[PDB]
C-alpha cells in the first residue's frame, strides 16, 4: 500500500557552515547533518504512472522556506522609521543621454541619540528631493549575515517513503519504469531566480522540456539542460561600510563612500553553450509539439522589474537584468544557423518579498567589485499563443511563482506512506 | 454568458472571482485566446496584445480571492469576449464597448440639423434612445440625426444606448 | 630600425607611439621574400603555431612604446616585424607602425672585397662616365658606401645597392671633364666597424 | 585549408585603373571579413580596406575616393578596384582573412570599449607597378680588364626599362667566376646592372658577355678586352 | 471505570465558511469538518447523580475564546498612537432635552506620511474637545473581517467520553435517569450577550429554571425557554468607509461621512411571546421556590455600561439597550394578567474585553441600515433579597462573566475517562 | 549500560509560593509540586571513576535560567524610550572629601499623555546633566515582582537516572566508591554572586577545595566549607514608590523621596567564622599543592564593577562590595596566627545582563532600610601565578560565570541513561 500527500518533511545539512549568513543560519537552524548510507534500491516492476506537477511537497518547501524568511525578519531587520523624505543630488556635472541615475548619494536628518537632535548624513537609494518609499519598508542589514543559498535536503519520516523516477525520458504525468525509494534527497540548493536556473540540478542524458499542459500557453515550461551555459556577473559598484551606533534603539548604516564610478552592475552570459543548448532546445520543442516551425525567442513582455528582468541575487542584491540578450534569435525550421554576450544589469536594495506586509532591504552593500560567477542550469518559459499562417512559434520567458523553480528541482520526490 | 457595456476614453473593469479566498494562479485571455494579463504567483505578467499598454489588475485583491481587469483609454477596437483561467473554470464575459462623434459643426446656427453617428464594433445591432435638453424624445437605428432644431435647445444633452438589456449614457454640450 | 642579437638570448623590438588611451597592439612577422606573416594579437595572444618564445606588452601603462620580446632567439627569427596599433584615444591607423629588422648573428667576421673600376674609353666616347664600386664576399650584410671626389664628400650620383645573397654595387655618375678635373675618386666601404678605401685616378 | 590567391595585371599605367582579384578556398566569402591590405617596396605594410556582406565595410580615408572592395559569393571571390593610379601606388597587394575582437571593460570604462582587426591569412601577394615607359633597351658597354695573378673583367648594363635583364659569360661556359649583380632602379625609372668575372691575368680564352633583354628583344654580344 | 475533568476539548466546524470574518478565521484555524454518526446510545441503568454548574470544561471553553480573542488581537488591531485629543463638534444647531450627543463628528492633526506632517481627519467618538480614551486604545479594524458567532462542536478525545443528561426535569445538582455518551457536540455557537440568550438553544418539553443554589440570590438562575421571544435590532444609524492608507506603519480609517440623521441605534422585542413566557415563568417560579407570592421584575440595579444595559452585539459593535421594557411588569399572585415593545440602544466602538489590558474598537462600522433579527432564548437572573412581609419577589437582571452563557450552554455535556 | 550527557532535565517546587516574585512566577511556570519517596539506594561496588567539571547539565541549567531571564524580559520590562539627558544636581552644600555622588537626585521632562506635553518629574541614577545611557536600556520595575532565589529541583525523565558521588573526598576528577542513582534533586536554589556562596550548599564532613586543573591557574577553584561565615547587609536607603500612570503605553516611575541620608549602601561580614575558615583553608591548601608556603590574599585584580567587587543581589539592586576586608590577611607557614568586619557596598539599578543585548534596571526600589543577613558558603578563587623564589603563594578573587557556581552547586549530579 502507497499512500501519499503528507506535510512532512525531515531535513540535512551541515559540514563546515555554522551561523552569521542568514542562509547558514537557517540551515544550522532547520537541519542535522545527514550520513552516506543512502540506498533507494529500485524493486523490479511496482508501477510506471506518476504526475510531478502536482506535488503539494513543493508547496511545502515554498511556505516552508518564505515563513523562515519572515523567522529572519523577526530580529536585526527594521521596518520603521527613517525613510521619509530624500534630500538626493547626482554626480552628473556634464551629461548625454539624459541618464539621471538610478543609484544617488544623499544628505539627510537623522535622530541619533536623545530626544530630538539630528546630525548630517549620508543616503543611497538605489532606482531630487523626497520621493522617500511606498507604505512600507523593512531594512535588513545586521551586523553578522549574508544570502548564499546552502543545500537542504528533504526526507521521508518513519513509515514513510520517497518514490523517486529514475527514468531519463519522462513525459510529466506518465509511464515510469524505474521506482525507487530514498529516506533523503542528496540535498537542494535554494536558488532564488527566474528564467534561468542557477546553480541548481543538471540533465543526465539529454536536454529535457517539461510541461503540465502543452497546450495550455499559461502553464509554465521548465526546460531541464544536460549541459550549463555560462554567466559572468561582475557588478564593480563600490560601497563603504559605516554603521554608526548613535542611539540605543537606533541602529543606522552610511553607504556610498569612495568612488570608481563603475557602470551599473554588469553581467554576461557565456553564448557557445547557448548556442548549441538553444538549437538542441528548438530541437527537442520540433521533436515534441513543434513538428514544422521557426522558432522566434522574443523578450519578456512586461511588467513589474522582477518579472521584465532575470531577477536574481549574487549575495543579498536584488539583481535585474535586459533579457533582450537572452532572447533575440530566429531559429529557422529550415536548418541550423571568440564574442560573449554582456547583459546590461542593475543592483536593487528595495525588492517586495510575501505579499506586501513589507519591503526588503540589504541596506549596506559591503566592499565593492563583487564578481558571481554562474551556470546556466535551466530556462522557464511560457509560450506566445501564435497561428499557424504565421508558420512559426513564438516563445517567451515567464515564471514568478518560485514554486515552479522547486517543482524544476522537486520533480523527483514525491512522499509516500507504507502499510501492510 | 455575461455581458458589459463600456463608454470610449473611460476606464472599465473586468471581474473573475474564485471559490478560494487565497491567491491562485490565473490567466485572462480574448476570443481569439491571446495572453493578455496573468499572475506568476505574487507578479503581474503582461500577454503579447493590444491591451499590454492600456491593462493592469490591482494586486490588492488577489490574496482576497478575486482578480480584476482594468483597461484604461478605452477604444472601440478592444471590444471581444473574454476569459478568466482560475481553479480549472472557465469564466466567460462579453465586452461590448460603443461611442458617439458628433459630425455636425460645434457651433450650430439658428435653425439647422443635428447630426450624430455611433461607433459600432464589426458585427452589432445597435439600439439609441436620445433625450433633448428640455423635453423631446428622439429615436432611430443606425445613425440618429435630427433636421428641425431651435434657439431652446441650448445646452446640455442627454443620450442612452442600450444593448442586451444593459444601458449607458453620454453627455454633449451643444449650444 | 634594426636590432641585432646573438642565437639563444633575448630581442626586443619597439613599434607605434607612445600610448595615450587602452590598448590593442597587433604584432606581425614577414619572412625575407614572404607575405606578412603575423605572430600577436590582443597585446599578447597568439595564433596557431606561434610559440610562447613570442611575447607582446600589455596595453597597459598610459604614455608608453609597445614592444614584443622574443626569447631564445634561433636565425628562423630573422625577419621583419610589423605592428598595428588600436588605441581608444586614437583614429584606426591605417598604416602599419615602421618596421623593425632582426638580424641573427650566426655568423661573424667575414671581410668584404671591394674593386673600383674607372670609366671604360668606351663610355667616355659616349661622353658619359661611371665609376664603379663592385662589393662582395662579405657577412653580415650590412655596409654602407661612400664616395669622395679627391677629399670632397660627393653630394650626387650615387646609387647603391642593398646587398643580397654578400654583394653590393654603388656607381658614380660623373660627366667626363668631372672624372678628369680632380686629382682622384674614392670608394668608401663601411662594413663592420672598419672602412675599406679604395682609389681611382686619369 | 584556407587559401587566399591574388591576381592582377602587373602592369598598370598612370592614370588606369587597377583591378585585382582575391581567388578563396577552404572557406565561404560571406562568412568573413577581407581586408585588402598594400605594403609598397622597403615600407611597412600599408592596408587598404575592409568589406563585409553585411555592408559592414570601410577604406582607407587617404584612398577613398578611388578605391572600391567587393564580394562574389557565385565565385567565392574578393575584388579591388583603384582609379587614378600613379607610382606612389606600386607596392605588393595582399589579400586577407581578418577576423574581429574586442576590448571589453567594466561599464565605468565604456568610453574605452573598442573593437579592432587582425589578418590571420594572407595570400601570397601580387605585385603591381605603375610607371610609364612603352620598352627600352639597354646600352652595354665592356669593362676592362686592368689589374694576385687574377683580375677582375666585366660588362656594364646601362639605363633599360622594364626588368629583367640575362647576362651570360661566352655564350654559357663561363659560370665560375661569374657575378650578375641585382640591378639598381634609377631616380630616371631606368633600371641599370653589371656583371663580373674573375680570371688569371695570363691572351688565352676570349671574354664576351652576352646581354638579353626580352621585353626590347635586344641581345648584344660585347668582347671585354684589356 | 468513569473518571473526570480532564482540559482536553476536541473541535469541530466547517462547511461553507472560510476566513476573513474573524469568527469564520478562528472556525477555519481551530476546527475540522465533523461527521453525520453521532449514535450516543443511552445505556440501561447506570446511575442518577450529576451536578452541572462544577464543570471545568465550561472555564475551559471560556478561556479558550478569550485567548483566541487575543490571537485575533495580535496581527492587525492597533494598541496606539493616535487617541490623543480630539476636536469635537455637534450637529445641534436647535435644540430641546439637551440632547448633546453619543456620537460626534470631530476634526483632527494626523501623522500621514514621512516625518511630522499632518493632514485634517474626521473622527467619530461613541460615548468639545480633548476627552480622549482612559489608559488604553486597541483599535481593531482590519480589511478582511467580520463578527458573527459560529457553532463551534466540543469532542472527547481517545479513550474519552462525554456522559450527557438526555432527563427533560433535572434539578441541576441531581436524579437523572438517562446518561448517554457522545464523542462529539452537535456544535455550539459562542453568543457574547447578558440577560437573554440570543440564538442559542431551547429547551425540547416545557420552561426550565436552573439555579447553583435557589436559597442564594448572589448565585445566578439560568432560566431557559421552551420558546423564543422575538427581538429584531434595526440601527439604521450610518457610516461610509474610507481607510486613508498615507505611511506604512500607519492604517487609518475615516468614518462619519453623510448623513440621514438616524435615531441613535434603535431595537424592539416582540411581546406575545413574552407575555406567555413571563408569565410561565413566574409560574415556574411559584411551582418551584415562590409558592404563593406576587412577582415583580425591576430593571438593572446599576453598574458598568455592559451590566446595566443588555449588552450584546450585532456584528462586531456593542450595542447597550435601555432594559426597563423587559423588567416593567407585576405579576399578581392571584391570577395572571398589534402593539411591539420598542427599545432604545446605542452602538459603542469602545469596549473593554478581558482585564484592563486593553479596550476594543471596531473602528469602520461598514454601511448602514444595519437590522438583526434575534431569537430571545433566556434570561439569567439574580434575585433581589426580599421579605416575607412585602408578600411579593423581586427579581432582577444580574449577568457578566460569559461561563455562565457556556453553563446554559455547556449545560448537558462533561467530559470523561474510561478505565477497565 | 550507563550512557551520559542528554540536555533533558525535570524540574520540582512549590509550597506556599505563586506568583508576582518574578523567582516565584518562574518556580511557579516551570515547575510542579515534588514527592517525598526519593530512595536513591547506592548498589554495592559498581566503579570509581568521575569527573564533575565536564557535565553539560550545568550549561543547561545555566542557559535555562538565562532564558527565562528573558521570558520574563518580555512582558513588563522597558526597553526604551525615556533615557535621553537628566538634569541632575547635587544634595551636597558643603563638602570634604569631593565625594560628589553615586546617587543623585535629579529633574526631568517626560512624554505623559496626548502629544508632546511633558511635565517636571523626578529621576535618579545611580552610579551634573545628561549622561545617559550608553546603547540600551529595559527598564524592569512592573507592578507585582521581586527576586529572591527559590528551590528548583533537577530531575531525571523516563528510562533515565542521576548517578550521585556521595564520597566526601573527591578529588574532582577521580575514585569514587559510592554512586547512588535519584530521580530528582533535593531542590537548588538560584544565587547569583561572585566570590562567595550565599546561601547554597555546606560540606557533610570537612572544607573541600576543588579545581579543574590545580596546576593551570585560570581554572577556577571552588573552595566548598563545612561551615557558614556570617555576613550581614544593611543599605538603609530610602525611597518612596511613586508610579505615575500618565499615558496608555507610557508607564513611569519615580522615585527619590524622603530622606535619611543613609551611608551609600552597607554590609558586614563576621569574622569569628572567617578566621578558622580561612586558616582551615590555607591549611587544606598546605594539605594539598602548597606543601610549605606562606599564603596571601591580595583583593580583585581589576575589571568590570562586577569583577572587581563581590557583585551579587539583595532582591533585585545589584550590590557591589569592597572586598579588600575579605581578602587582606597573609597567613604565616610557620604556624596559625567583639570585632567584626564592615563592608562598603553600593547599589545599582543599571546592570548589563546577557552578552549586550540589553541592560537591566529594577527602577523603583520600594521602602528602604532592608537588611539581608546570609550565610557565606563559599569561595571561588584563582590562583596568582607567584613564584618559587617568594616563598609564598598568592590568591586572587575570580570568577564571573555563574556556570562556576552551578558546578558548584550540581557537583553530585550527572544525568545518566540506562540500557538493557
Amino acid at each position: 500500500v502507497w499512500k501519499d500527500a503528507e506535510t512532512t518533511l525531515f531535513c540535512a545539512s551541515d559540514a563546515k557552515a555554522y551561523e552569521t549568513e542568514k542562509h547558514n543560519v537557517w540551515a544550522t537552524h532547520a537541519c542535522v547533518p545527514t550520513d552516506p548510507n543512502p540506498q533507494e534500491i529500485h524493486l523490479e516492476n511496482v508501477t510506471e504512472e506518476f504526475n510531478m506537477w502536482k506535488n503539494n511537497m513543493v508547496e511545502q518547501m515554498h511556505t516552508d522556506i518564505i515563513s523562515l524568511w519572515d523567522q529572519s525578519l523577526k530580529p536585526c531587520v527594521k521596518l520603521t522609521p527613517l525613510c521619509v523624505t530624500l534630500q538626493c543630488t547626482n554626480v552628473t556635472n556634464n551629461i548625454t543621454d539624459d541618464m539621471r541615475g538610478e543609484l544617488k548619494n544623499c544628505s539627510f536628518n537623522m535622530t541619533t541619540e536623545l530626544r530630538d537632535k539630528k546630525q548630517k548624513v549620508y543616503s543611497l537609494f538605489y532606482r531630487y528631493r523626497l520621493i522617500n518609499c511606498n507604505t512600507s519598508a523593512i531594512t535588513q542589514a545586521c551586523p553578522k549575515v549574508s544570502f548564499e543559498p546552502i543545500p537542504i535536503h528533504y526526507c521521508a519520516p518513519a513509515g514513510f517513503a520517497i518514490l523517486k523516477c529514475k527514468d531519463k525520458k519522462f513525459n510529466g504525468t506518465g509511464p515510469c519504469p524505474s521506482v525507487s525509494t530514498v529516506q533523503c534527497t542528496h540535498g537542494i540548493k535554494p536558488v532564488v531566480s527566474t528564467q534561468l536556473l542557477l546553480n541548481g540540478s543538471l540533465a543526465e542524458e539529454e536536454v529535457m522540456i517539461r510541461s503540465e499542459n502543452i497546450t495550455n500557453n499559461a502553464k509554465n515550461i521548465l526546460v531541464q539542460f544536460n549541459t550549463p551555459v555560462q554567466i559572468n556577473c561582475t557588478r564593480p559598484n563600490n560601497n563603504t561600510r559605516k554603521s554608526i551606533r548613535i542611539g540605543p534603539g537606533q541602529a543606522f548604516y552610511a553607504t556610498g563612500d569612495i568612488i570608481g564610478d563603475i557602470r551599473q552592475a554588469h553581467c554576461n552570459v557565456s553564448k557557445a553553450t547557448w548556442n548549441e543548448t538553444l538549437g538542441k532546445v528548438v530541437k527537442q520543442l520540433r521533436k515534441h509539439f513543434g513538428n514544422n516551425t521557426i522558432i522566434r525567442f522574443a523578450n519578456s513582455s512586461g511588467g513589474d522589474l522582477e518579472v521584465t528582468t532575470h531577477s536574481f541575487n549574487c549575495g543579498g542584491e536584488f539583481f535585474y537584468c535586459n533579457t533582450s540578450g537572452l532572447f533575440n534569435s530566429t531559429w529557422i525550421s529550415n536548418t541550423s544557423v571568440n564574442d560573449s554576450i554582456t547583459l546590461p544589469c542593475r543592483i536593487k536594495q528595495i525588492i517586495n518579498m510575501w505579499q506586501r506586509i513589507g519591503q526588503a532591504m540589504y541596506a549596506p552593500p559591503i566592499q565593492g567589485v563583487i564578481r558571481c560567477v554562474s551556470n546556466i542550469t535551466g530556462l522557464i518559459l511560457t509560450r506566445d499563443g501564435g497561428s499557424t499562417n504565421s508558420t512559426t512559434e513564438t516563445f517567451r520567458p515567464g515564471g514568478g511563482d518560485m514554486r515552479d523553480n522547486w517543482r524544476s528541482e522537486l520533480y523527483k520526490y514525491k512522499v509516500v506512506k507504507i502499510e501492510p | 454568458k455575461k455581458v458589459v457595456l463600456g463608454k470610449k476614453g473611460d476606464t472599465v473593469e473586468l471581474t473573475c472571482t474564485a471559490s478560494q479566498k487565497k491567491s491562485i494562479q490565473f490567466h485572462w485571455k480574448n476570443s481569439n485566446q491571446i495572453k493578455i494579463l496573468g499572475n506568476q504567483g505574487s507578479f503581474l505578467t503582461k500577454g503579447p496584445s493590444k491591451l499590454n499598454d492600456r491593462a493592469d489588475s490591482r494586486r490588492s485583491l488577489w490574496d482576497q480571492g478575486n482578480f480584476p481587469l482594468i483597461i484604461k483609454n478605452l477604444k472601440i477596437e478592444d471590444s471581444d469576449t473574454y476569459i478568466c483561467e482560475v481553479e480549472d473554470q472557465k469564466e466567460e464575459v462579453q465586452l461590448l464597448v460603443f461611442g458617439l462623434t458628433a459630425n455636425s459643426d460645434t457651433h450650430l446656427l439658428q435653425g439647422q440639423s443635428l447630426t450624430l453617428t455611433l461607433e459600432s464594433p464589426p458585427g452589432s445591432s445597435p439600439s439609441v434612445q436620445c433625450r433633448s435638453p428640455r423635453g423631446k424624445n428622439i429615436q432611430g437605428g443606425k445613425t440618429l440625426s435630427v433636421s428641425q432644431l431651435e434657439l431652446q435647445d441650448s445646452g446640455t444633452w442627454t443620450c442612452t444606448v442600450l444593448q442586451n438589456q444593459k444601458k449607458v449614457e453620454f453627455k454633449i454640450d451643444i449650444v | 630600425t634594426f636590432v641585432s642579437v646573438a642565437p639563444g638570448q633575448t630581442a626586443r623590438i619597439t613599434c607605434g607611439e607612445e600610448s595615450l588611451g587602452s590598448r590593442s597592439v597587433i604584432w606581425y612577422q614577414q619572412r625575407p621574400g614572404q607575405a606578412p606573416s603575423l605572430i600577436i594579437y590582443n597585446n599578447n595572444d597568439r595564433p596557431s603555431g606561434i610559440p610562447d618564445r613570442f611575447s607582446g606588452s600589455p596595453g597597459s601603462t598610459f604614455g608608453t612604446t609597445a614592444t614584443l620580446t622574443i626569447t631564445s632567439v634561433e636565425a628562423g627569427d630573422e625577419a621583419d616585424y610589423y605592428c598595428h596599433i588600436w588605441d581608444s584615444r586614437r583614429p584606426t591607423n591605417w598604416v602599419f607602425g615602421e618596421g623593425t629588422t632582426l638580424i641573427v648573428l650566426s655568423q661573424p667576421k667575414a671581410a668584404p672585397s671591394v674593386t673600383l673600376f674607372p670609366p671604360s674609353s668606351e663610355e667616355l666616347q659616349a661622353n658619359k662616365a661611371t665609376l664603379v664600386c663592385l662589393i662582395s664576399d662579405f657577412y653580415p650584410g650590412a655596409v654602407t658606401v661612400a664616395w669622395k671626389a679627391d677629399s670632397s664628400p660627393v653630394k650626387a650620383g650615387v646609387e647603391t645597392t642593398t646587398p643580397s645573397k654578400y654583394a653590393a654595387s654603388s656607381y658614380l655618375s660623373l660627366t667626363p671633364e668631372q672624372w678628369k678635373s680632380h686629382k682622384s675618386y674614392s670608394c668608401q666601404v663601411t662594413h663592420e666597424g672598419s672602412t675599406v678605401e679604395k682609389t681611382v685616378a686619369p | 585549408q584556407v587559401h587566399l590567391q591574388e591576381s592582377g595585371p602587373g602592369l598598370v599605367k598612370p592614370s588606369e585603373t587597377l583591378s585585382l582579384t582575391c581567388n578563396v578556398s577552404g572557406t565561404l566569402v560571406r562568412d568573413n571579413y577581407w581586408s585588402w591590405i598594400r605594403q609598397p617596396l622597403g615600407k611597412q605594410p600599408e592596408w587598404i580596406g575592409y568589406v563585409h556582406d553585411s555592408g559592414d565595410t570601410n577604406y582607407n580615408p587617404s584612398l577613398k575616393s578611388r578605391v572600391h572592395l567587393s564580394l562574389d559569393k557565385s565565385k567565392n571571390l574578393v575584388s579591388l578596384r583603384l582609379t587614378g593610379v600613379t607610382a606612389a601606388d606600386s607596392a605588393i597587394y595582399y589579400c586577407a582573412t581578418t577576423k574581429h575582437g574586442r576590448r571589453i571593460y567594466g561599464v565605468v570604462a565604456f568610453k574605452e570599449w573598442f573593437t579592432y582587426f587582425y589578418m590571420d591569412v594572407w595570400g601570397k601577394g601580387t605585385s603591381v607597378t605603375v610607371s610609364s615607359a612603352s620598352t627600352k633597351g639597354p646600352s652595354v658597354f665592356p669593362l676592362a680588364p686592368s689589374s694576385g695573378g687574377t683580375a677582375a673583367l666585366g660588362c656594364l648594363v646601362k639605363d633599360y626599362f622594364p626588368e629583367p635583364v640575362t647576362v651570360s659569360w661566352n655564350s654559357g661556359a663561363l659560370t665560375s667566376g661569374v657575378h650578375t649583380f641585382p640591378a639598381v632602379l634609377q631616380s630616371s625609372g631606368l633600371y641599370s646592372l653589371s656583371s663580373v668575372v674573375t680570371v688569371p691575368s695570363s691572351g688565352t680564352q676570349t671574354y664576351i658577355c652576352n646581354v638579353n633583354h626580352k621585353p626590347s628583344n635586344t641581345k648584344v654580344d660585347k668582347r671585354v678586352e684589356p
